[PDB]
């Protein structure tokens, strides 16, 4: 299927595309072509990472010099693997066209938790302890203890790779992450590092945001080598959280107590390496007067001089120092205090801690750190980020702030306080992947209107559509249902939370809808408490009780272990014909994981608006600063944090392969035209007034009716 | 306030945290009701050491670590001396060489015997003294006025936003 596309010819592996994959072709040809960052929506979860990566591949075929290479970004490494297999098709498409091999490279990237050959790593799962247990057998220590070879374990496999990947680089291919694992295990090389070499010479790269976004490791990989380069974040409307979630910092009495005895620890290890070996390690200091990663992006990071800081014993004084200050700051009980330019103004005055020397602590810490041959860096993380905090906050507060909670919430009383260093604009920590790359195209579904997105993250947009998906049968038709039986309103209110007759008709709905829909069906709340209040009040009634008998419940939980177990089952319930309810958050992380297909969570149900809680300080910073700066209205951003949120958590059933499904949100705010608005442009058009504000009762006919229409074949 | 007790009388420290350390020249942690014990004989003379005290040499802080609250008064009296603005100096290693020589004379003075650090102090009293040192505590002096007029500046700027937004609302 070649498509004479107006900039070129496009090849494309599958048979026929809607006529939204042309627009959406079309429209992206023109953000290439114009060379200028843009964003895009398109609704479908699958069919765009292939029509984009076609697009890209026979532009980049075209133009090769204007674009450098494609950088695709997914939210979880479980959806990129996704992506890496369409790729692949692609790939085995084109090359089947093309009668030989192209020197054509696609590759993905995944922690060395995720990804590793060494048997004393295997067992363990744990991230941090992954980290510092590769950084100790790869210790430049280790490497020169390995020259001696004397008895003691060393990690042979990125020895190899120092041997052979540096001077052989692998010619071509596509390599999932467990393919690239036994390629690794077969070639006695890193399936890590030899990925890692390859980003100098890839011509696709994938990776999760949080190998592009968080400056201490995103840069080392994201140099300036992809000075002109195709980034694109797929799925990525919950950019700003993530964004935000790169620079803030949560300091916790826990952490400052682990932090004071590790800083023990190190004491007495400078100690015993002055008594032991004091030369060679002190040419350190020589190195640091000529002069775990920095999070200072590239123009923001600087390295002129440690500072005062210039000695082991210098740089744990002023450890301690800062240290003392933060543990009286986070002891202090009262209400909750915001200053981030004063928190800097206050530490210098009090402590007398300077905001130069400040600023070089975290890079100092690595580099002293190193010198001490530690065992692993895991002990020593929560030091790591207390310096990884003073060192951001000595850098700038302009777009940030320091917030103290000396007392949690859900707890009338707790002595575990935490300090929290939460951003207010994802601008800020994103700029550098804007300024650095020519272009970059967010893609996502379920997208929040665009005009919103510019005003957050400071970039000028080429093109601003929204797709919507065209079909020869109507897959999705989604509903909106604000009065139950009884003809009253069933706003999820703050207030009306507590009505006993809301909570009743969201059960009858729930009860009749489970009776009618087929097997599996999904139900998203507002909160975990607001969830249990409903279920509670539902099992003193009758109701719950004849929904379990009507089809099984399943509940979702805090602990990740528990929803894992739950969904397993769930999954099992939904191919069998028992079906199933599965009751979620809408934040849960459960919610924003899970994908759903085709007979799995066949009518998907929002219970409420899903919106934060009016009282975490958090949000108070990140709302009121987009109010002072971009002009935003702080009810229309609570708006939107609601409007995306439910999109995300309601836009999974229409994954792909045409598989029918029904929307049905048991709000009357939804009914709202604001609410409608700002919902995406492919759900609001099947949208119609007709159904928007069904009873109960209607919304069940209409749902058998719409059920009966799609269960017949095409 | 964390600590277990004074070395004494390590009962107001579980009882009530309300207490805050004294700085002495010995660089103790004493506490109130402990002073009012050194008060009653010797009239300051550290129990244990007998380290005289001209005045009770006693001064308030609030740090549960005795070594940072010696250190930072340490810091305190050192930062009157080597006040120079870092723009001073040209020469790029001189901005932090010196800062680097003024922590050592705080760790110096923290433990190890402080005649040499007063004889050193004393040159450098003498030959700064003439022009630098009083002119840094002008400026310092001046850059401490202007931060205080500068946040003062912000607060009547959050007071006015407030204020004009109510007067929109109202209005
Ligand atoms: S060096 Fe390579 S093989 Fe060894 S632990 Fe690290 S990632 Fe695994
Ligand atoms: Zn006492
Ligand atoms: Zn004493």
């Amino acid at each position: 299927m070649k498509l004479n596309v107006d900039g070129l010819l496009v090849y494309f592996p599958y048979d026929y595309i809607y006529p939204e994959q042309f627009s959406y072709m079309r429209e992206l040809k023109r953000t290439l072509d114009a060379k200028g960052h843009g964003v895009l929506e398109m609704p479908s979860g699958t069919g765009k990472t292939v029509s984009l990566l076609a697009l890209i591949m026979a532009y980049q075929r075209a133009y090769p010099l204007e674009v450098t290479k494609l950088i695709y970004c997914s939210r979880t490494v479980p959806e990129i693997e996704k992506v890496i297999e369409e790729l692949r098709k692609l790939l085995n498409f084109y090359e089947k066209q093309e009668g030989e091999k192209l020197p054509f490279l696609g590759l993905a990237l995944s922690s060395r938790k995720n990804l590793c050959i060494h048997p004393e790593v295997t067992p363990l799962r744990f991230g941090k302890d992954v980290d510092g247990k590769c950084h100790s057998l790869t210790a430049s220590y280790v490497r020169a203890q390995y020259q001696h070879d004397t008895s003691l374990p060393h990690c042979r496999f990125y020895e190899e790779f120092d041997a052979h990947g540096r001077e052989v680089p692998l010619p071509a291919g596509i390599y999932n992450l467990d393919d690239l694992k036994a390629l690794g295990r077969r070639q006695g090389w890193c399936p890590y590092f030899l990925a890692r070499y390859s980003i100098l010479h890839a011509n696709v790269v994938v990776y999760s945001y949080h190998y592009l976004l968080d400056p201490k490791i995103a840069d080392l990989v994201s140099k300036e080598l992809a000075r002109k380069a195709v980034v694109v974040f797929d799925e990525a409307h919950n950019i700003d959280n993530v964004c935000i979630d790169s620079m803030s910092v949560n300091l916790t009495r826990r952490t400052l107590d682990r932090c004071q005895g590790n800083l023990e620890t190190l004491q007495k290890t400078v100690l015993r390496i002055k008594e032991t070996d004091e030369q060679r390690l002190r040419d350190e200091y020589r190195r640091l007067v000529e002069g775990a990663n920095p999070v200072l992006p590239d123009e923001v990071l600087q390295e002129a001089v440690p500072g005062s800081i210039r000695t082991a014993e210098h740089f744990l004084g002023f450890l301690r120092r800062l240290l003392e200050y933060v543990k009286w700051r986070l002891r202090v009980q009262h209400v909750v205090q915001e200053s981030p330019p004063a928190f800097l103004s206050g530490l210098a005055q009090r402590v007398c801690i300077q905001r130069k020397p400040l600023r070089f602590c975290a890079e100092r810490l690595r580099s002293l750190l190193h010198t001490l041959e530690i065992t692993d860096l895991a002990d020593f993380s929560p030091l790591t980020l207390l310096a990884n905090f003073a060192t951001l906050v000595s850098t700038y507060a302009k777009g940030f702030t320091i917030i103290i909670e000396p007392f949690d919430d859900r707890t009338p009383t707790i002595a575990n306080p935490i300090l929290h260093f939460s951003c207010m604009d994802a601008s800020l920590a994103i700029k550098p992947v804007f300024e650095r790359f020519q272009s970059v195209i967010i893609t996502s579904g379920t997208l929040s209107p665009l005009d919103i997105y510019p005003k957050i993250l400071d970039f000028h947009p080429v093109t601003m559509a929204t797709f919507t998906m065209t079909l020869a049968r109507v897959c999705l038709c989604p509903m909106i249902i604000g009065r139950g039986n009884d003809q009253v309103a069933i706003s999820s209110k703050f207030e009306t939370r507590e009505d006993i007759a809301v909570i009743r008709n969201y059960g009858n709905l729930l009860l009749e809808m489970s009776a009618v829909v087929p097997d599996g069906i999904v139900a998203f709340f507002t909160s975990y408490q607001y969830m249990e209040s409903t279920v509670a009040s539902w099992y003193e009634q009758g109701i719950l009780e004849n929904i379990q008998r009507n089809k099984l419940l399943f509940i979702e939980t805090q602990d990740g272990a528990e929803t894992s177990v739950a969904l397993e089952k769930y999954q099992e319930a939904c191919e069998n014909g028992r079906g199933a309810i599965l009751l979620s958050v809408a934040r849960g992380k459960v919610s924003e994981g899970i994908d759903f297909v085709h007979h799995y969570g066949r009518a998907v149900i929002m219970f409420g608006v899903p919106y934060v809680y009016t009282q975490s300080r958090i949000l108070k910073a990140r709302l009121e600063y987009l109010r002072d700066q971009f002009q935003i209205r702080e009810n229309d951003f609570l708006t939107f944090d609601a409007m995306r949120h439910a999109a995300q958590c309601v836009g999974r059933a229409i994954r792909g392969k045409t598989d029918y499904g029904l929307m049905v949100f048991a709000d009357k705010r939804f009914a709202r035209g604001d609410k409608r608005g700002k919902l995406p442009r492919w759900i609001q058009e099947h949208l119609t007034d007709a159904n928007l504000n069904l009873t109960v009762d209607e919304g069940v006919q209409v749902a058998k009716y719409f059920l009966r229409q799609m269960a017949q074949p095409f | 306030m964390d600590d277990q007790g004074c070395p004494r009388c390590k009962t107001t420290k579980y009882r009530n945290p309300s207490l805050k350390l004294m700085v002495n020249v010995c660089g103790h942690t004493l506490c109130e009701s402990c002073v009012d014990l050194l008060f009653v004989r010797g009239a300051g003379n550290c129990p244990e050491c007998g380290t005289p005290l001209r005045k009770s040499n006693f001064r308030v802080q609030l740090f549960e670590d005795p070594t940072v609250d010696k250190e930072v008064e340490i810091r305190k009296k050192v930062l009157k001396i080597y006040n120079k603005r870092e723009e001073d100096f040209p020469s790029l290693r001189e901005y932090n060489d010196f800062l680097e020589e003024v922590e050592e004379i705080v760790f110096n003075l923290t433990n190890n015997v402080d005649l040499d650090n007063t004889k050193k102090k004393m040159e450098i009293y003498q030959k700064e003294n003439k022009d630098v040192i009083q002119k840094n505590k002008l400026k310092l002096t001046r850059e401490q006025e202007e931060l205080e007029e500068a946040l003062e500046v912000e607060r009547q700027e959050n007071e006015q936003r407030r204020l004009f937004i109510q007067k929109e609302e109202q209005l």
